[PDB]
RNA sequence: CUCUAACUAUAAAAAUCUCUCUUCUC
RNA sequence: GGUGAAAUUCUUGGAUUUAUUGAAGACUAACUACUGCGAAAGCAUUUGCCAAGGACGUUUUCAUUAAUCAAGAACGAAAGUUAGGGGAUCGAAGAUGAUCAGAUACCGUCGUAGUCUUAACCAUAAACUAUGCCGACUAGGGAUCGGGUGGUGUUUUUCUUAUGACCCACUCGGCACCUUACGAGAAAUCAAAGUCUUUGGGUUCUGGGGGGAGUAUGGUCGCAAGGCUGAAACUUAAAGGAAUUG
RNA sequence: UUCGGGUCUUGUAAUUGGAAUGAGUACAAUGUAAAUACCUUAACGAGGAACAACUGGAGGGCAAGUCUGGUGCCAGCAGCCGCGGUAAUUCCAGCUCCAGUAGCGUAUAUUAAAGUUGUUGCAGUUAAAAAGCUCGUAGUUGAACUUUGGGUCUGGUUGUCCG
RNA sequence: GGAUAGUGGCCUACCAUGGUUUCAACGGGUAACGGGGAAUAAGGGUUCGAUUCCGGAGAGGGAGCCUGAGAAACGGCUACCA
């Protein structure tokens, strides 16, 4: 992979999981 | 590996240069890696001067020339044959092609 | 690419710990899974001398040897190319609950 | 900024010697260089050399004879025992048949053999051979 | 030049800076952190007695094809579960599952040797007696 | 031992690839 | 129109061009270079104001006031976020008409946020010269920029001196360049990447096989985007660098 | 002149002798508090001197086999590179041979190797790595210069001529 | 001032606001008793030190104490906890 798009994928994963954190509270 | 000692940019001590659009594909390129040609030409082609010459008022008219630079992205410069893919020891020769006619 | 290669046989019957099985789907990494004619779904590994020499696909009766210590897995040995499979169905060594024809 | 003028002096000496020159211009010219060069000269790596007044820090110009091979300075002037002298001699000098570790002693600037015969030892300065 | 300090009174950093860079060597990091004591079921032990559960065949990697006769085992000393290898030809059928087996290292400092994926350990002693003793017909399994 | 003049004008589409890798000593 | 070819789209309410004007915001073409300024980002119409700085000149002034620097701080491209102002161009999203097997991609037209601003966050970039800063030395050659040197110098022109602009020989500083190795490097190459086994000028900050992974977790800054800090379990005999021949 | 005396030696033989002796027994004595054991010593105690040396290994690393038979990408070996798919110098055996030797073989640690933790002694252009840039406390380091030469006597320690 | 055999916030009363710390305090971990040492070896170092010697600590865990010059003893007591 281009490291750029792997970083983007992990970044979006982080955003989704932190929205999960926010919705859980 | 560093391909060109001059880094193939010709900036070398300026930080950042304004960009200029390519003339064919309009790709923005730094105004120094911006291969550039003086397109000076007679307004009429030499093949058709004679028809103009003997069929015109104002005997011995100036017949001016049109002037403009052309700025290419290097992709266009290579494909449109403006710049060739030279060899190694022949890369460090920067003199233009021996003044095409002299 | 046959120049790189090593370049009417008969069937072989199961012998004391091997069974005819019908592949149900082809799994990745070079594995496969097949129904043995016992009411069981076992996991077969495509053996050497077999990997990229002779191919196999879904719906193909094929010989597989069991491993005496772990029955849940097994390794496939000998393939049957669609005409002695009918013969296998004929001789009745394996139950005829599974007919495969196109 | 310049930190140890002796290092600059010896670096100029080595650079100009390697290129094959015969004279060297030492710029800062402090006591320690003068003593160093007298030790050098009495050993013979250097010919008749010269100091110059400047009303400020002076200057040195030193004649060579190509006799030298390499000089050098151990800039952090390490505390050497009378015992650890052999350690430095082994680690710096080519072969004990010759070579001289130059160190400052309670007597003064002094090569290692003088230090051992006077039975004194101080801080190490450089190494010449 | 040589961008580390060289003054007499710089000793401190020359120590502490090294005290930082030592954290690069994996050996040193394992030794100070004691990762051999939390992970790596051998709590620093070169050998451990476990109970065998089942005998498995494990595939091999690309250039080598063969069914390596490995064996699951749960270690008494911690209760963890690992996979080991039987280091001779006719010795898998010496295990007699649900048996006390003594496990040792496997020749690569807590790694996988050769072409046996997902294993870390040999097998040396089975039912008290050493496995190589059985494979040389010098002693016999008690079968108790 | 005297010098610095020419010049042109192209781009449509074309994806994938199963083994088998093997010595240098007089 | 537009393209490789085409269509979408606008057009006898006359589109396209042909002239005058006027509005808006935009940018400052060509001058534009192996040239300049700045700490770096970056900086290009004119003019005035505001303060600032480099270098050069100095038989001027003080006398170690110096260098790098954990901690702390200021700037910090573009995109982004607030809010208010503007709203041309160009264009993420979306809408389209093509190509293709599919193409919600590359080509083609419209079009939102942005693109420009005004105060505040963001502090990341291949923020690259992939060369930390301050020192001293070492080889030949030219030009070029800034200053200052000397010409019985040239045209300048105001008769003549003065300037300015040039020519020469300089010198100090700056971006750089060419040749070479007699130094290095593993080489590509470097005038520093030399003065390093003949191993010591002063100094900060980084790395210890590759993956796991800049991920897990805890802090910490931020509204948010996210940034700084930062592993391990585990998995492998390679990954990687430069060059050679095909 | 082919010789061949093996004339001088070395080895190789299930040929063949007589020497020598301990491990073991054991009279005793010593040894000890008592004793064992050792140190002595009667008498016993070597012929295949069965009174029997193992442990790993023979592709490379690395000393030693391209010998035989078996298995046939299976079993297995292999710390790494790799061997094995019908002629296996790598498995499994037999025969030879290598290495160490009453020792040798593993496994997890640690040390030298490791100039792969670098203070002596590492790299930072691209192989990992120079903070985006600057200021700045602590830390680190920080220009040169303030009695050097001369004269004497004299103590010795070395090599002189040597007594 | 008390208490100690005796100095001492050692403790009590009344005062004052000081003490240490980026020269790493405080906190956390140590499968750490400290040391004489052992392995290792061009030089420089790295690791280990439960243990033949020296100190210290403890006698299941904590506390309390009599006797005695000497113990907060443990093959000496008291109590709690296991
Ligand atoms: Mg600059
Ligand atoms: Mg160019
Ligand atoms: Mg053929
Ligand atoms: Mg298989
Ligand atoms: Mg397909
Ligand atoms: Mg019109
Ligand atoms: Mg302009
Ligand atoms: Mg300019
Ligand atoms: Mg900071
Ligand atoms: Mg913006
Ligand atoms: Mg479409
Ligand atoms: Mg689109
Ligand atoms: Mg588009
Ligand atoms: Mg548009
Ligand atoms: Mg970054
Ligand atoms: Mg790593
Ligand atoms: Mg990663
Ligand atoms: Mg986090
Ligand atoms: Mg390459
Ligand atoms: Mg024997
Ligand atoms: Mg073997
Ligand atoms: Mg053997
Ligand atoms: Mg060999
Ligand atoms: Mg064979
Ligand atoms: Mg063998
Ligand atoms: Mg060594
Ligand atoms: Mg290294
Ligand atoms: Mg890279
Ligand atoms: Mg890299
Ligand atoms: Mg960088
Ligand atoms: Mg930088
Ligand atoms: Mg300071
Ligand atoms: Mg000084
Ligand atoms: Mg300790
Ligand atoms: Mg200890
Ligand atoms: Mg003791
Ligand atoms: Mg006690
Ligand atoms: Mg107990
Ligand atoms: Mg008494
Ligand atoms: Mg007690
Ligand atoms: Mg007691
Ligand atoms: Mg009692
Ligand atoms: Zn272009």
């Amino acid at each position: 992979m281009r490291a750029k798009w792997r970083k983007k994928r992990t970044r979006r994963l982080k955003r989704k999981r932190r929205k999960v954190r926010a919705r859980s509270k | 590996p560093k391909k060109r000692a001059s880094n193939g940019r010709n900036k070398k001590g300026r930080g950042h240069v304004k960009p200029v659009r390519c003339v064919n594909c309009s790709r923005s390129v730094p105004k120094d890696k911006a291969i550039k040609r003086m397109a000076i030409r007679n307004i009429v082609e030499a093949a058709a001067i004679r028809d103009l010459s003997e069929a015109s008022v104002y005997a011995e008219y100036a017949l001016p020339k049109t002037y403009n630079k052309l700025h290419y992205c290097i992709s266009c410069a290579i494909h449109a044959r403006i710049v060739r893919v030279r060899s190694r020891t022949d890369r460090r020769i920067r003199a233009p092609p021996q003044r095409p006619r002299f | 690419k046959g120049r790189r290669g090593k370049n009417k046989r008969e069937l072989i019957y199961k012998e004391e710990g091997q069974e005819y099985a019908q592949i149900t789907k082809m799994l990745g990494n070079g594995r496969v899974e097949a129904s043995c004619f016992d009411g069981n779904k076992r996991m077969a590994h495509i053996r050497g001398k077999l990997r990229k020499k002779v191919w196999m696909g879904q719906g193909d009766i094929i010989l597989v040897s069991l491993r005496d210590f772990q029955d849940d897995q097994c390794d496939v040995v000998h393939k049957y190319n669609l005409d002695e499979a009918r013969t296998l169905k004929n001789q009745g060594e394996l139950p005829e609950n599974a007919k495969i024809n196109e | 900024t310049r930190t140890s003028v002796l290092a600059d002096a010896l670096n100029a000496i080595n650079n100009a010697e390697k290129t094959g020159k015969r004279q060297v211009l030492i710029r800062p010219s402090s006591k320690v260089i003068i003593k160093f060069l007298q030790v050098m000269q009495k050993h013979g790596y250097i010919g008749e050399f010269e100091y110059i007044d400047d009303h400020r820090s002076g200057k040195i110009v030193v004649q060579l004879n190509g006799r030298l091979n390499k000089c050098g300075v151990i800039s952090p002037r390490f505390n050497v025992k009378i015992a650890d002298v052999e350690k430095w001699t082994a680690n710096l000098l080519p072969a004990r048949q010759f070579g001289y570790v130059i160190l400052t002693t309670s007597a003064g600037i002094m090569d290692h053999e003088e230090a051992h015969r006077k039975h004194v030892s101080g801080k190490i300065l450089g190494f010449v051979y | 030049g040589k961008g580390k300090p060289r003054g007499l009174n710089s000793a401190r950093k020359l120590r502490v800076h090294r005290r930082n860079n030592r954290w690069a060597e994996t050996t040193y990091k394992k030794r100070l952190l004691g990762t051999a004591f939390k992970s790596s079921p051998f709590g620093g032990s070169s050998h451990a007695k476990g109970i065998v559960l089942e005998k498995i065949g494990i595939e091999s990697k690309q250039p080598n094809s063969a069914i390596r006769k490995c064996v699951r085992v749960q270690l008494i000393k911690n209760g963890k579960k690992v996979t080991a290898f039987v280091p001779n030809d006719g010795c898998l059928n010496f295990v007699d599952e649900n048996d006390e087996v003594l496990l040792a290292g496997f020749g690569r400092k807590g790694k996988a040797k050769g072409d046996i994926p997902g294993v870390r350990f040999k097998v040396v002693k089975v039912s008290g007696v050493s496995l190589l003793a059985l494979w040389k017909e010098k002693k016999e399994k008690p079968r108790s």
